[PDB]
């Protein structure tokens, strides 16, 4: 079975270097051209580079020429990408791919995430997203938790120790100008419940060993 | 550089519907255009090569056509697993270029968002930053416009949005918008409002709070 297995992605400081690997199995690697393609958050696919089966010809997109270096070890059947002088915009999932004739890509590797950022591991602060005390009962009230200023992902959020699963939306994290992540987890409940029932978000950030239970009790506004 | 324009940017269709996606090249690319399927969090999968040749293992409901500068992808009868983002790619000359992507949606009836606003906690207010959050709950289609106003002055450049993937039960979206301020600026204004425009709303919905009463 034709397989591409990627490794080497991770966190790199701005200006640094990183080497990506794509191990190929199940076909004759030396008979096929290969490419790197990348994908920025929420964006489309962008082609980076290609190399012929022998390694004699290399091709690069304009945005990356001179800065990254694609190479291959046909004896270990592993493609590679040495990345130098890194910038924040190079943060992406990188895919290796087979040129299977007429420019079609088959197979794709699973991709590997490169995050180019200057930051340390930080556990998050958790803040209530609270409605006000003046909610008509019978209506729908929203409450939640703002999970602010952490790196890296993930944070997991459950509600009432897993008992509250209906109407929960944990939003994808957004990267702030500071380089730290932020996300919100929210739940909607009947407004009549706000005086008798407690709502607690369970936040787990495993890289920083942060465990926080935060209650989104409201405020009199 | 060969510019690829894919249209439309998004399509909402029901299971069983026919969907058509176009890819236009700025220059002649003969027939060297491929179509790809990418499901969320997964690698792209080859669907179509040489504009019209079906890749092995790809269902027969997929078809490609076109030449030169004008190309078309057709799914004759949409099936649940074909929800994905679809990309065209040219292989005529370097650089290789991709279209902007087309996200294919699952159709349901129009649903207006429930809108909620959350002031920052006093805890946050001790750290020197203020986050005001506008939540859009359970709406369809995805297109909605969120504008923040602080004492009726339009804010720009200080909010961020996040949209959920489509719900597997009711096919709606949710949006979180976080407006970020300094503590001093938050204490210097009174009325904070998030204004929502959406296809399902006959008029803009505004949710607001007064900081001095909180």
């Amino acid at each position: 079975q034709v397989q591409l297995v990627q490794s080497g992605g991770g966190l790199v400081q701005p200006g640094g270097s990183l080497r990506l690997s794509c191990a190929a199995s199940g076909f004759t690697f030396s008979s096929y051209a290969m490419s790197w393609v990348r994908q920025a958050p929420g964006k489309g696919l962008e082609w980076v580079s290609a190399i012929s089966g022998s390694g004699g010809s290399t091709y690069y997109a304009d945005s990356v020429k001179g800065r990254f270096t694609i190479s291959r070890d046909n004896s270990k059947n592993t493609l590679y990408l040495q990345m130098n002088s890194l910038r924040a915009e190079d943060t992406a999932v990188y895919y290796c791919a087979r040129d299977s004739g007429s420019g079609r890509f088959d197979p794709w590797g699973q991709g590997t995430l490169v995050t180019v950022s200057s930051a340390s591991t930080k556990g998050p602060s958790v803040f209530p997203l609270a409605p006000s005390s003046k909610s008509t009962s019978g209506g729908t009230a929203a409450l939640g938790c703002l999970v602010k200023d952490y790196f890296p992902e993930p944070v997991t959020v459950s509600w009432n120790s897993g008992a509250l699963t209906s109407s929960v939306h944990t939003f994808p994290a957004v990267l702030q100008s500071s380089g730290l992540y932020s996300l919100s987890s929210v739940v909607t409940v009947p407004s009549s419940s706000l005086g008798t029932q407690t709502y607690i978000c369970n936040v787990n950030h495993k890289p920083s060993n942060t465990k926080v239970d935060k209650k989104a009790e409201p405020k009199s506004c | 550089d060969i510019q690829m324009t894919q249209s439309p940017s998004s399509v909402s269709a029901s299971v069983g519907d026919r969907v058509t996606i176009t890819c236009r090249a700025s220059q002649g690319i003969s027939s060297w255009l491929a179509w790809y399927q990418q499901k969320p969090g997964k690698a792209p999968k080859l669907l179509i090569y040489a504009a019209s040749s079906l890749q092995s293992g790809v269902p027969s409901r997929f078809s490609g056509s076109g030449s030169g500068t004008d190309f078309t992808l057709t799914i004759s009868s949409l099936q649940p697993e074909d929800f994905a983002t679809y990309y065209c790619q040219q292989a005529n000359s370097f650089p290789l270029t991709f279209g902007g992507g087309t996200k294919v949606d699952i159709k349901r009836t129009v649903a207006a968002p429930s809108v909620f606003i959350f002031p920052p906690s006093d805890e946050q207010l001790k750290s020197g930053t203020a986050s005001v959050v506008c939540l859009l709950n359970n709406f369809y289609p995805r297109e909605a416009k969120v504008q923040w106003k602080v004492d009726n002055a339009l804010q720009s450049g200080n909010s961020q949005e996040s949209v959920t993937e489509q719900d597997s039960k009711d096919s709606t979206y949710s949006l979180s918008s976080t407006l970020t301020l300094s503590k001093a600026d938050y204490e210097k204004h009174k009325v904070y409002a998030c204004e929502v425009t959406h296809q399902g709303l006959s008029s803009p919905v505004t949710k607001s709070f007064n900081r001095g009463e909180c």
